[PDB]
């Protein structure tokens, strides 16, 4: 991929290996980025104690 | 923008109903007010004054007290008008349920929704029904509807007519005013008739005292709803100001001066035409209301109903379009010269039905020899009048003294007027337009912001020139 | 040239070299050019706004929340009220049984 | 403070100057612990607006030995348990044994 | 949670395109059911933006090189005029807006 | 006599605009402006964004999923009312600023 | 999540030799170790699933060119590629062959498949009227096409025509300026707009399937709406309704002859 | 006993004639402030006559 | 203060405090009303396995409605007191 | 440039630094190694 | 004069938010502590949430047994 990508920057192939990987963040048990992209559909808030027409209190 | 508004230069009536009956019963005492052939009643303004002040006293004795309700299942009668007058003089909320369909189940409902102190109903109700795909009248024995609803009346023991609660199911119900025309000389004995004649007091007719306390903006009517805005608005409540002006608006545009024999097709005492727009027009601005044949659904009396408007010299007839095919199907039998006394016809279109296309009105004038045909369009909230469009000059100015702005849902009194192409909430304003609506929970109202606009809870989209088209509630 | 925060003193040392960056010298000179009638060529303070901005005289949300939350409860009591006289009828002929 | 679910960012207070008591102390730069003062004297909202921090160094500036970059021994006012007594205490920073390799002098 | 408005002038590191990115009004987490961690780190964090993004990585998308990175140097608006006033009228069309 | 030129005046508090400044019952000085220029929404606003200075989307409808599922649940949490599509917060601050005349003359 | 069977303990020798509550049981740094380690061992068994968060989103219509949906997109990427179309375009379809005979046919399908991947799904996420879908046909069709519909029910075709010399890294950019051109041109050449102003303001969200890895945007749905929040500094609306002063319009310049001079 | 609303006995409470005629929709403290503004007009109508 | 439980006149029995002796007769018409009612000895003892019911003026509706018994502590209009929609025998 | 004072305040900073530094992870070509050729269900065996 | 018409009163189906028998009910000022502010659902709970505070002022709602309070 980087061959064709280096011609997109108009630069040399070796130069792009420092624009598409500015550092090689290897991965460990101790240093994982979040394993599961957090939930997109969050549960819907509700009036407090299942009160229904809105809620007077918090 | 998404705002339309009618001129203001027209005068607005405001007092009670029972007041405009007075100063018509003085200025025009002997002048006919309503004539009918199916009951032979030639009523002068003298009559309805005397026949309502003597009927309101006729309900005070029979228990009706001001706040209470009272139910009416009357088919297209005259005595279903003096009910409104009486129920206005005592503030009792008259409720007019459509008889064109009834059963013990629909009655086990109004008795529970309205909870009427009184139930005004007949023994025989002319209910239409389709035989071999064709409409034919079936005399319905309404008596069997009551006794199924009230199994207490059959189980009679020598104390029950003085029992406290006549039917422990419906403790609301105290009397059932039967209204059946009867031909025997000796009428019913005072055990079963309410005294409706004479000076019911000594020192002051105690109506004009109670007529001081109720306000021109509290209910006198509850007209059932054909298509409800949403599950709540089971009935629409009209006050004094809402009905009386719903006539003097119409009574203004048709310029019904005195000596005006204008008719109303029957089967309309349910929807606002026969209840508010027709009679109270004949009342405020001196006129004559000539009802036509007892009903108008089947073809056999549409031929008859025309001869009724041939001798009674009628000058215009109001009524929904479903009434004007029966006149149309049999405008061929009668010669053209039978509508020479006619001048115009009025078609009250509901806000949602369809634009009655100017081709169809061309059929009517081509059959009835009319100068013009008027089409009053609007929801039942606005008493069937926001845009009136004649046939010749189809230009439809909003009725005078009305507004209608479509606003966005967020605010109420600040909800900003929309951009005249988009569906938002609808806000009506004017004398005739009501804001209250009955319901199972009881009398209820809808928002009246601090600018006079009463939410109607019917999302609508206003277009270029005075053209308000309703829509259904969005459910995304 | 922006408004320095509160924690910074408000001091215009006067018209000096690069005075136009002193936010208080700028908007004070900009004001004497009014009383003098000099024509302020440069632009005015552009108060920036968002996509989701609301006007000042906004449309309030509480008086529509409570005018709504009652319809919810009157659309519900309306439903839960069907056959109530029939229902409570058998409430007694069962309590009168016990 | 507003009550809607999704409050997209905006230029100004959308619904007027933010209501509530704690929004009253944030509207003036104070931190939200001003909500728990019994007396808010003109010195108090000076004391707690952190104009100049009540926070010092363990030894003199001249005799200082362990490299305290930008720190003081800030006192943390705690309120006690069930019966709320207010007491304060001086919280230090965490000094680690910095055993580095400065390659200038080629030795740890 | 920034009660007050403030617009920074972020200078990219890839193209040095001085673009400005503001900070609107994001309301305080509710005090009615208070939460001590989410508040006292909302506030302490607010001084760290108010002091020109002191202890935060700045993550905004450039306007010149259309991409989102973390390379912005937050310019105090008199280091910006130091830069803006000192660019030939053409490069103001290149690096500024 | 201390303001040599007209130093622009800010409109009053929202609570004042509700009751006096824009209310024709007092002939408030904005009762002309309010009806003329303010009470009309933006020429692009739909039904949901009738209150934004400019409609924040190219379409009235909810923008993303969490603005939708929130409004897909709300419009049924409140029984299906006409305008209940617009999500509203289920908690009354009981503030005096958000208080306008709930009952009164007109 | 299938990796939640973390052993409620850990090898680490308990500091605090003496005794007490809380000893020898897992720590939230160790609970993330085993979560990652036993995540990899599934990711070798291939049983590990990434539609564990995207459970409510309607699972997209599977199709052989429609792999663009099943990809978990980085929210910081769908922010870069901010493409917008004229609102009255209801959908976009990009069909292309599987195997392309002519050398210039493989060029275009590369562009299509590229634009099938690069530019189509951002348009969905950003515009949310359009129903972006791509399908890989199966034959030696040396030319792919694009069916840009519109709200009025009309539609066009956009014959995907890249130049021989150009790359595909711009062949799509051409196609992009060949679609977003049409979309406005179609939306400008629409009939009466009152109807499409209703459907558009009725069209439900089409981009529900889209799987966006909200990365460092997980704080509150405030920043999940960060691509809709659109700062607009120097906003301009210079059209005031000026209300001039009719009564006593003069009389400001005619008073206080200051300190009347020698004549008076 | 253990009721809350004993039947209307002789007490000069709110306008019960108009407590019946009014929409139950409105809350209380906004109704007793609105049966008066109804009555306040019914007092003017009566004085004018 | 200590002295949390008083000792002068510890009353033998005490009607208000008994497993379900005080009951909130909340209204079946889900208007949120309630009318606290102590079950008399006719129901103090478990004469009623059925949950008590009564007809009482519902001051909100201004109508006599049912009053089903229920514990006096709790929100009286929960998402359980919503009635399933139904089309009435009225309307077209 | 900024130290994180909480693990989940770090595991966001890992997400920022995973984008700027190791950017090839977030290309339209690396999100589709799975699909540079035939959807696997149509290939030989 | 102008024949313009307006109703006599505005009926809003809104319900009062101050019930005389409910404790924290009322319309509070725009800078009073909103209903149960800092309380977090517990009786005098804003005291229990004080130890949770990061750092308090030097004069912060300390011990004060209601003696001649
Ligand atoms: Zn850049």
């Amino acid at each position: 991929v980087l061959p064709t990508k280096a011609q997109e920057m108009g630069c040399t192939l070796d130069e792009a290996r420092r624009v598409y990987r500015q550092a090689i963040m290897t991965e460990t048990p101790t240093w994982h980025r979040p394993l599961q992209c957090p939930t997109v559909k969050q549960e819907v808030q509700e009036p407090r104690d299942q009160r229904w027409p809105a809620s007077p209190k918090w | 923008y998404s705002e339309v508004k009618g001129t203001c230069g027209t005068p607005v009536l405001d007092q009670l109903i029972g007041y405009y009956v007075n100063i018509q019963s003085r200025k025009m005492y002997y002048k006919d007010f309503l004539r009918i052939e199916h009951q032979a009643v030639r009523w002068a303004f003298a009559d309805i004054r005397k026949n309502s002040e003597a009927l309101a006293h006729g309900l005070l004795q029979t228990g009706v007290r001001p706040g209470d309700r009272v139910l009416a299942i009357q088919p297209c009668n005259c005595e279903t008008f003096v009910l409104q007058l009486s129920c206005a003089k005592i503030g009792a909320l008259l409720c007019i349920v459509p008889q064109d369909t009834i059963s013990a189940d629909k009655l086990r409902f109004y008795l529970n929704e309205f909870q009427p102190r009184h139930l005004v109903a007949r023994e025989w109700i002319n209910v239409p029904e389709m035989k071999q795909g064709e409409l034919v009248e079936r005399n319905m024995h309404f008596w069997d509807t009551i006794y199924n609803v009230i199994p207490e009346l059959g189980l009679s023991y020598p104390g029950q007519k003085f029992q406290w609660v006549h039917s422990q199911e419906f403790y609301y119900l105290k009397k059932i005013i039967i209204t059946d025309h009867n031909m025997n000389l000796l009428g019913v004995t005072p055990m079963r008739k309410m005294l409706v004649w004479g000076p019911f007091s000594y020192y002051e007719q105690r109506l004009r005292r109670l007529s001081a306390l109720l306000h021109p903006d509290d209910p006198v009517l509850a007209l059932e709803d054909p298509n409800p805005a949403m599950e709540d608005k089971l009935h629409i409540t009209y006050s004094h100001r809402n009905c009386v002006n719903a006539g003097f608006l119409f009574g203004q545009l048709m310029q019904l001066k005195a000596e005006t024999r204008f008719g109303v097709m029957p089967n309309h005492h349910t929807d606002p035409i026969g209840a508010i727009i027709a009679p109270y027009a004949a009342l405020t601005s001196g006129a004559v209301l000539v009802h036509i044949h007892s009903d108008m659904f089947t073809d056999d009396h549409a031929i008859n109903g025309i001869e009724k408007l041939c001798v009674e010299e009628v000058e215009t007839l109001v009524g929904r379009k479903a009434d004007f095919d029966l006149i149309l199907k049999h405008a061929g039998n009668f010669d053209a010269d039978q509508f020479e006394h006619l001048r115009s016809v009025v078609i009250f279109e509901d806000g949602i039905e369809a634009p009655v296309s100017e081709e169809y009105l061309n059929k009517l004038s081509k059959a009835l020899s009319l100068d013009d045909v008027y089409v009053f369009r609007g929801p039942i909230e606005a008493s069937y009048m926001l845009t009136w469009r004649t046939l010749k000059k189809g230009s439809q100015g909003m009725v005078p003294h009305v507004e209608a702005k479509v606003v966005g849902d967020r605010g109420t009194s600040d909800a900003k007027v929309l951009v005249a192409g988009t569906r938002g909430n609808l806000r009506l304003k004017g004398p005739h337009v009501t804001a209250g609506y009955y319901n199972n929970a009881g009398l209820m109202t809808e928002l009246i912001d601090e600018h006079g606009f009463a939410s109607t809870s019917r999302e609508a989209m206003i277009d270029g020139k005075d053209n308000i088209t309703l829509m259904s509630a969005q459910t995304y | 040239v922006p408004r320095p925060p509160q924690r910074i003193r408000a001091q215009s040392e006067g018209v000096v070299g690069r005075w136009y960056t002193n936010y208080w010298t700028l908007h004070s000179v900009r004001y004497q050019c009014q009383l003098a009638g000099v024509e302020w060529q440069f632009g005015e303070r552009q108060r920036p706004r968002t996509n989701y901005d609301e006007p000042h005289m906004y449309t309030d949300f509480e008086e529509t929340k409570a005018i709504r939350d009652y319809r919810s409860r009157w659309i519900n009591v309306n439903r839960s009220l069907v056959g109530m006289s029939r229902r409570m009828k058998e409430s007694e002929e069962e309590a009168r049984y016990l | 403070f507003s009550t809607f679910a999704l409050n997209p960012e905006t230029s100004r207070a959308p619904h007027g100057p933010p209501r509530g008591l704690i929004n009253r102390y944030i509207s003036m730069g104070l931190p939200p612990w001003a909500a728990w003062c019994n007396r808010v004297n003109r010195h108090a909202l000076y004391r707690m607006s952190d104009v100049s921090p009540r926070s010092f160094l363990p030894k003199a500036p001249h005799e200082m030995d362990v490299i305290w970059m930008n720190e003081r021994v800030r006192e943390r006012v705690r309120t006690s348990r069930q019966v709320q007594h207010v007491y304060r205490q001086l919280k230090y920073p965490f000094v680690k044994t910095g055993i580095h390799y400065s390659d200038t002098l080629d030795h740890w | 949670s920034n009660r007050f408005f403030q617009k920074f002038y972020l200078r990219c590191g890839n193209c040095s395109a001085i673009q400005r990115s503001a900070q609107g009004y994001q309301p305080i987490a509710n005090p009615i059911l208070f939460k001590s961690d989410e508040h006292c780190r909302n506030y302490h964090d607010e001084q760290r933006r108010a002091a020109g993004y002191s202890g935060m990585v700045v993550t905004c998308r450039c306007h010149r090189c259309e991409r989102v990175h973390s390379n912005w140097k937050v310019l105090d608006a008199q280091q910006f005029l130091d830069a803006k006033l000192r660019m030939t009228p053409e490069e103001r069309a290149q690096r500024l807006w | 006599e201390e303001f040599p030129t007209f130093m622009e005046q800010e409109l009053p508090e929202r609570k004042g605009l509700e009751n006096f400044a824009t209310n024709s019952r007092k002939r408030g000085w904005l009762a002309q402006w309010y009806e003329d220029e303010s009470r009309y929404a933006h020429p692009g606003a739909g039904r949901r964004t009738a209150h934004y200075i400019r409609p924040p989307t190219d379409r009235d409808f909810p923008a993303t999923i969490e603005e939708y599922e929130l409004a897909k649940h709300h419009q049924k949490w409140h029984l299906n009312q006409p305008g209940s599509a617009t999500v509203l917060p289920w908690h009354s601050l009981n503030t005096a600023d958000m208080a306008r005349r709930s009952a009164g003359r007109l | 999540e299938q990796v939640q069977d973390v052993p409620t303990s850990t090898d680490r020798k308990p500091t605090g030799m003496h005794r007490g509550p809380g000893k020898r049981q897992t720590a939230p740094k160790e609970a993330a170790q085993y979560q990652f380690i036993k995540k990899w061992d599934l990711q070798m068994r291939e049983t590990w699933d990434e539609l564990e968060p995207f459970k409510g989103l309607p699972k997209p219509k599977v199709q052989f060119g429609n792999e663009a949906a099943e990809v978990i997109w980085p929210y910081a990427l769908l922010l870069e590629n901010v493409i917008k179309v004229h609102p009255y375009t209801k959908s976009i379809y990009v069909y292309y062959s599987q195997r392309q005979s002519t050398p210039l046919g493989e060029l275009a399908a590369r562009v299509a498949k590229r634009v099938s991947q690069a530019y189509l799904i951002p348009i969905t996420f950003h515009n949310s009227h359009v129903y972006v879908e791509a399908e890989m046909l199966l034959e030696y069709s040396e030319t792919p096409w694009v069916v840009v519909h519109c709200l009025d029910g009309t539609h066009k075709l956009i014959p995907v025509k890249p130049q021989a010399g150009q790359t595909v890294k711009e062949g799509a950019e051409e196609v992009l300026n060949g679609i977003v051109s049409a979309c406005n041109e179609i939306g400008s050449a629409v009939k009466n707009p009152k109807e499409v102003m209703r459907l558009l303001s009725e069209r439900p969200l089409q981009n529900q399937y889209v799987r966006v890895n909200y990365q460092w945007y997980g704080d509150t749905p405030e920043e999940r709406m960060s691509h809709l929040v659109k700062w607009d500094y120097e906003p301009e609306e210079v059209v005031p309704q000026l209300r001039n002063r009719t009564q006593h319009v003069l009389d400001w310049m005619n008073y206080d002859g200051n300190l009347p001079t020698h004549n008076s | 006993h253990h009721n809350s609303s004993l039947p209307y006995a002789k007490h000069d409470t709110n306008n019960v004639l108009a407590m019946r005629l009014f929409p139950v929709n409105v809350g209380v403290r906004a109704r007793t402030e609105a049966i008066r503004i109804r009555t306040d007009d019914c007092l003017q109508r009566l004085r004018d006559a | 203060r200590l002295k949390k439980r008083m000792v002068g006149f510890i009353p033998k029995v005490i009607p208000r405090k008994i497993r379900n002796n005080m009951v909130a007769l909340r209204s079946e018409a889900n208007t949120g009303h309630m009318e606290g009612y102590i079950k008399t000895e006719a129901e103090r003892l478990d004469a009623t396995g059925r949950k008590l019911q009564k007809t009482m003026w519902d001051p909100v509706l201004q109508r006599y409605t049912l009053m089903k018994e229920t514990k006096v502590r709790g929100p009286f209009l929960t998402k359980s007191n919503i009635a399933r929609k139904v089309d009435f025998p009225v309307g077209a | 440039e900024e130290i994180p004072k909480t693990p989940h305040a770090y595991k966001k900073l890992l997400e920022k630094q995973s984008y700027t530094e190791e950017r090839w992870k977030y290309t339209i070509e690396y999100l589709f190694r799975k699909y540079e050729a035939d959807p696997p269900e149509l290939q030989d065996k | 004069a102008s024949q313009r018409w307006l109703p006599l009163q505005t009926l809003k189906p809104m319900g009062h938010n101050w019930s005389a028998a409910t404790r924290s009910s009322g319309v509070r000022g725009p800078h009073m502590q909103l209903m149960q502010e800092r309380l977090d659902q517990k009786g005098f709970g804003w005291k229990r949430k004080s130890r949770s505070l990061w750092q308090q002022d030097v004069a912060t709602a300390g011990f004060r047994p209601h003696r001649y309070f």
